[PDB]
């Protein structure tokens, strides 16, 4: 999962 | 009780070629500092009449988040034709953004998607297999559907 | 791809008294044979105001689960009234029915819960205080609102 | 001090069907003459989680008020089910009378309304949608609620 | 519906002799800017027994407002001992705060006001005639009875 | 503590 | 690294006779939670001559402080002029505001304040000794003098 | 000693 | 004074592939209600050593702004590697971001970005020329510049 | 791409009497023949605390700009003591030199300057008025500080 | 009437190397016997933009303390370079000798210090990282700045 | 305002  | 509320959805470049990425600017509000992640996922219906054609566009993880307002942009590339059935390509299908806390979804905005061909020649007369490269797609944004859950919130 | 594939609930005893214990005949597939165990859980959303009046009625645990079709009554004690705002007594709350696999909830089944007194005296003059022992409780099986979740099945 | 007092409210032809006009005998008594007129109104709470449903059913100009005892049934058409919103169609509602003298709102009468099927099949089996033609209103007329305002009355 | 919603009114000075006058820091929102004035009042219900006896502490108007959130220090000086019948004056009574937006009453925030004697020798033996030079004055603070009306906001 | 069915 | 910021004084009632208490509504913001008190003090410089008849007018203490803009009404009874010399009564003296935070004063708020007779005769002819009963005090508001104290904040 |  | 003041800028999802758009959470104040629009943009320096390889990657206009806190997401596409000198392509370089009034640049809040690869193949033996595709852009947001110009607010 | 570059400033002069009028050499080079002007600013930071303090103690048009080098000495009155607030004026401030074409600024040369008395007495002893008869201004030449901006040149 | 006043304050070895410590003399004078000890106090403002740069350069008790007159050299070594910033380093600061009793504070005697180099080529040109052991500190004594706090005395 |  991506990190914003 | 809640400790996360979402604010506002807001749809961005819509409509869109089929192939454009998803956009969306959420804007969502924090009871209580978060020591700990929410988990937000962009869902997308390739094939309504089954639950093993949904792709998961992307999944973002957002945090520590601390106490108040927070806005980002969930962006997320368009669905693989290769998985879309040709029966579910053209016409009205689903995409999804929830949010996850602990293991538990506890937000979920569903918004229908109407990816229709733009040509006069191609809407008069379409294709039995679908031109993926001629379809557009206008995510009506207007109408979202916002369904909560009872979590246990620590 | 889910393993589990929940087929039907039926509210059995209904209407009755606020005090009986819900019943609900669950019939539920199983694809493969499963290698951990099904928890299911009824809560009772006591206050529509706040999530912390929500009522873990019961916790069943159902496994090892063979491949083929099962079936099977979850009771689950009547909610506690010392838990239940005077105000959210008396009118329609929710009950929910979920089962979980690997700590994962894959399947929320929910009903309408119309708590009304029956006779016409306190009807039209109802107490200050609500008389739970005079309270009929009629789940309005005729309508569920069923949510399935992207669980992690491996 | 007041120049008005209301002294009963009598709720006539109670209960009877939702689509019945509302009847109420309003006595009230004048201390002295009136220089400007007296205001009543009939106002529907359709929505309790908002105030943009309410409608005002009548609005009626009494004047010129002489020093006395007055006597009169304020007569308003049931409210339009086009404007409540289906959940708060069936259960218990609010209904106010309101006297205003020059702008200024002074007494408000509010009573609970009960909205319910008299048959019980639908009372136990309700219809999604409301079916005003099978609803009975009943108005809770023997707990009214009387809240006096602090007005200039010149 | 309602463009001003009361978000906090914070009781000040408390306990204080009888005499001094009441202080509320009120804090409230504003959806849009408003034409009209919001009209503010303290009231004090000097007699259980009577509304005659209730008097109009102060009444202050505020405007234009301009939306978004605002706070002042609402101050009014204490009941006129002359109009407080000699029973009513030592034990509880009740302090109102209400605003008016185009002559009607949306909010009324209501406090039980416990007015007792400080010194050993008048708590044990109080005197027939209620000395409220020697009166503390406690707002019980912790307890407010927020009651909201549903008004014309046009 | 989850009863078993 | 201040916890504590005072955003604004207002002086209230102003001019009035020399007899009214001081009032002055207090605005301030408090950058995180106080465990702790803040100390508010009037204190009326009686002579220029000599510090010792500076009379504190009042004390009060508020606390504890959440986070946020609060606002108040710091009211004190006039000074003692049995303790003012007389050569000081007539003309213009200060009135000081100082918060005090564990013991440590962090701000002074001074102002000027002029005591002139009202009437033409008075003021052409003073007493040799003063008349407080015919004094008005004008606190010279549009020009006070804040201090600020470097103190330790923990 | 007053308490606000 | 100046009628603008920016609060806050975070940098949001960060580091990411250097292909992805930049993110960033801007919060500004507005004293008073703004005649004008308020221009931002995001600046990136293709190349440190000539001014020629800037590039504006997105321009905006806020407005008319209302006084108050404001908030939003400033999001731009990734700089074009086709203006980007190869030389200057990996390692350390700048972003900004700017706000002008009327034509004027009021302030500037830069940042340093990290270019580099992540595979262990490529950061030991780097190509000559260089892989966007494998490039991660690395936003230093721990550490801004912020810059502050005198303009001609009125 | 940008027309126009500043090659070097240097101050003459330096340190001076406060009164000295500012003396810079300005070296520039053009890229191509100019169309429109240059206009050159000396601009004095009177007050660190507000930007209404600013003073342009001079404006000066260079025009038509062939290509190539130019060199020029930028003279400007010393900034008017009457708009210096005392607090400001011994000690270090800021003065810019400013280029804009077409109206838009692309350059910005800011100096530290530290205005201080030479005499010992009035060093140790310093004037309440500031005495700027006898206060030396000392630009910092040895380390200015250009800022560019991107403006539109055709 | 406060029992302790202090009469004198002596700068002692003036002006001097930065790194020299603070000697001061103080007389002082105690009009009743004294129960618990004066602590006195040392601070330096080693920033002017924060608080959190002073240092408490040295913390005295002194006590028991009899009715009379008293003298001492409260002295205290130089402040910490590290913990100054540099823009603060070269020119004026504030220096505070502070007397408490009973953890409240009645005296403060703050003196403006003037650090400076003494070679004229660094007072012309100084450097970018100020050199501590090239400044000279001078506190201006002749003018001292006394503010005398309201405590409790028992 | 002035031109060199």
């Amino acid at each position: 999962a991506r990190r914003i | 009780m809640a400790k996360v509320q979402v604010n506002n959805v807001v749809v961005l470049d819509n409509p869109s070629p089929f192939y454009n990425p998803f956009q969306f600017e959420i804007t969502f509000e924090c009871i209580e500092d978060l020591s700990e992640d929410l988990e937000w996922k962009i869902i997308y219906v390739g094939s309504a009449e089954s639950e093993e054609y949904d792709q998961v566009l992307d999944s973002v993880l957002v945090g520590p988040v601390p106490a108040g307002r927070h806005m980002f942009v969930f962006q997320a590339d368009a669905p693989n034709p290769g998985l879309i059935p040709d029966a579910d390509a053209v016409g009205v299908t689903v995409v999804l953004i929830t949010c996850t806390y602990r293991g538990q979804e506890f937000i979920r905005v569903g918004y229908y998607v109407n990816n229709e061909y733009t040509e006069t020649e191609l809407r008069e007369n379409p294709p039995v297999k679908p031109d993926f490269s001629k379809l557009q797609r206008n995510i009506l944004a207007s109408n979202p559907r916002v369904t909560r859950f009872h979590i246990n919130w620590e």
